[PDB]
């Protein structure tokens, strides 16, 4: 009873796009059937896909009509097509793999920013702070203050003045640059850029010298 | 880049969290969907408000655990963004501390009252857009 | 025809220990059979194992007599026992899971070592260097250069973490450095020997 | 700790690399085996000699790709220890640069002449002992 290949479990193929964090094991299934029993081959981006194409290779369980890849990395990113075929026909299905590399560590500020600035009384200075964080970082700008001689208080924490704080009222858009319009000898002092996530906290400081 | 919008791909079904301009919340696998670009903003360490860029609304968890997107920010618009050990993110209601933003295998949001840690529905993967 | 549960594929069970790098998907199979058809339940470290016991949970394909875990983390490390049972008997099999987190970075030297040393002419000083590396590190000692010690079959790691300077002299004064590297990168800490 | 002996668990079958006191090389799943404790020593960056602590012999790759454990160190006793992107280690012969130390699904060493990068047999996982 000649039969061209056909999908036996189309329900298990609805998820065309596979997005995952790097290092995850990926398995693509193309449950099909037909008589005579069809052949199963895969293609990475439309080309022949041999197991030496990736470290550790990959396993093809024919009884499952699937392909499995361990610890997927960005180079694995791409389209994979299964081709089930026999003498009376062939069927194919493509999956899209997308691997994301995370970063479970506190925010990282670009070294060198903000940078110390020396300017003339009345100038318009603006500081920068380039942050990097996988999980959303909470940025904030501070100025260090002296109440008498001390820049540090009773509790041994530095006195500060919160100048900018990210949030709905101040979107990340404007959080990377601190604007100081028309300075004065008063504005001189240390300015700090703080950034933190649930993992940890980071901060870079710079000094504003006015003359 | 944290400043840009992100797309939240749910591990449970491959559904992207979607915020309709009318305030409805659900999921869709179509990456080109106009309403799935979200703007995650931190209110403080480990806390974010999820704003639908197209709909200009904020994802909110209600007392009974249903999701919707508010026009303006209220106290139900904040979640604990946590990068779990499996490398997936979870968004826990800062107000209803034991419930997660989650999507069912069918593409519909799952009630907070029904979400748990061992659930595939609560896991999302951020994708830059 | 009453039959107690029995393994249908004992050949697929020989691997009792499953050691893997974190993030890998693990699946444990206990192919069995019997009539009436037995029930399959799993136990993490001998206790009831509900899916809420781990993020993302786990899938139990009964048709395959197996349990599957996605992106395994250290907390998953442990013993898992399958329990196949019916009215006439029960069989069980335990697997051991071990998850390894890798460290793909260049060697790390303990901060503060080697430390500066000030000594009297003729003393016997010895420097230290505490290294850490997942892949085997190649350690070496230098004097500001002059190669003083280098790890290898002739000088095993055993003796490579401590540099011995027997009875010094004004000559021996100077900066000594401890280098360590793997295929990923290189590290090195320096110290100063002051002689008097 | 790099100074201590390590056990090499092969991804292909869960076989631990074993060095018999008589110089034979093979694999075994039994973690309590007396001849599986290896002492990896670096000869230089990314190059190691694998010494069987019990057998007091060095793992060596022969011209034809067969494994054995030499009594004293020769030029075939060095390998490129590389931590691959999948988080498994691979030991490539420094002398026969295109072959790897590998174990078959049967528990027997696999001929270098037959080893390739896409092979599950060449992947090992270090385990402190």
């Amino acid at each position: 009873m000649p039969v061209a290949p056909y999908w036996t479990s189309p329900e298990k193929m609805e998820k065309k796009l596979h997005a995952v964090p790097a290092a995850k094991t990926v398995k693509f299934k193309c449950p099909s059937s037909g008589t005579p029993q069809p052949t199963l081959r895969w293609l990475k981006n439309g080309k022949e896909f041999k197991p030496d194409h990736r470290i550790g290779g990959y396993k093809v369980r024919y009884a499952t009509w699937s392909i499995i890849m361990d610890s997927v990395v960005p180079s694995d990113k791409g389209n994979y097509t299964c081709i089930v075929e026999n003498e009376y026909g062939s069927i194919n299905h493509t999956y899209q793999l997308d691997v994301v590399e995370r970063s479970p560590h506190r925010p990282i500020l670009q070294a060198g920013l903000p940078a110390n600035k020396t300017v003339a009384l009345g100038s318009n200075v603006e500081f920068m702070c380039k942050v990097y964080s996988d999980p959303q970082p909470h940025i904030q700008w501070l100025k260090h203050i002296e109440v008498n001689g001390s820049k540090i208080g009773p509790d041994n924490l530095p006195y500060v003045q919160i100048l900018k704080t990210a949030g709905v009222n101040t979107t990340d858009k404007e959080m990377e640059v601190l604007h100081l319009r028309n300075v004065s000898f008063e504005d001189a002092g240390e300015y700090t850029c703080l950034a933190g996530n649930s993992i940890g906290l980071s901060h870079h400081s710079a000094w504003l010298t006015v003359l | 880049h944290f400043k840009d919008p992100k797309r939240l791909y749910c591990k449970n079904g491959g559904f992207f969290l979607r915020i309709h301009p009318d305030g409805r919340v659900d999921g869709v696998r179509e990456k080109s969907d106009p309403h799935i670009k979200l703007q995650l903003q931190a209110e403080e360490r480990g806390v974010v408000s999820i704003k639908g860029v197209s709909a200009n609304r904020y994802l909110a968890m209600k007392e009974d655990g249903r999701l919707l997107a508010s026009k303006s920010v209220t106290d139900e618009c904040f979640f604990f963004e946590r990068l779990e050990s499996n490398n997936y993110n979870t968004y826990r209601s800062r107000k209803y501390t034991s419930w997660y933003v989650a999507l069912k295998r069918t593409g519909q949001y799952k009630l907070g009252s029904k979400t748990g840690p061992g659930q595939k529905a609560i896991l999302f993967l951020p994708m830059s857009a």
